[PDB]
């Protein structure tokens, strides 16, 4: 039990780091899509998808 | 394409391009009309003999 509990914490650390990286990537995607919609190249429907993913 | 544009459910670039295509087609039709007129100016007599 001690060994398993010890390793679960490192698993959680790894998961947290990679989830933060994914969050950064998706935020940049949303920024790009919103800028593109403002400039007039995409429809409002594509903005909603980015917001949902974020 | 026009009515969908009234609401924001279609890219503005696409509608702009549709308008431009209409204008270009009109211009090319004018070109053809002028060519036909140019040929007609030599045989406006309307009698072969």
């Amino acid at each position: 039990n001690t060994a398993t509990a010890y390793f679960n914490v490192l698993n959680a650390i790894d998961v947290l780091s990679y989830t933060q990286a994914q969050k950064e990537a998706i935020y940049r995607q949303l920024d790009q899509t919103t800028q593109r919609f403002n400039v007039g190249l995409v429809a409002i429907t594509d903005v909603q998808n980015a917001r949902a993913q974020y | 394409r026009v009515p969908l544009g009234n609401a924001n459910l279609i890219g503005r670039e696409e509608l702009q391009h549709a308008r431009d295509a209409v204008t270009s087609a009109q211009a090319q039709l004018d070109v053809a009309i002028q060519q036909y007129n140019a040929n007609q100016a030599m045989i406006l007599g309307t009698k072969l003999e």
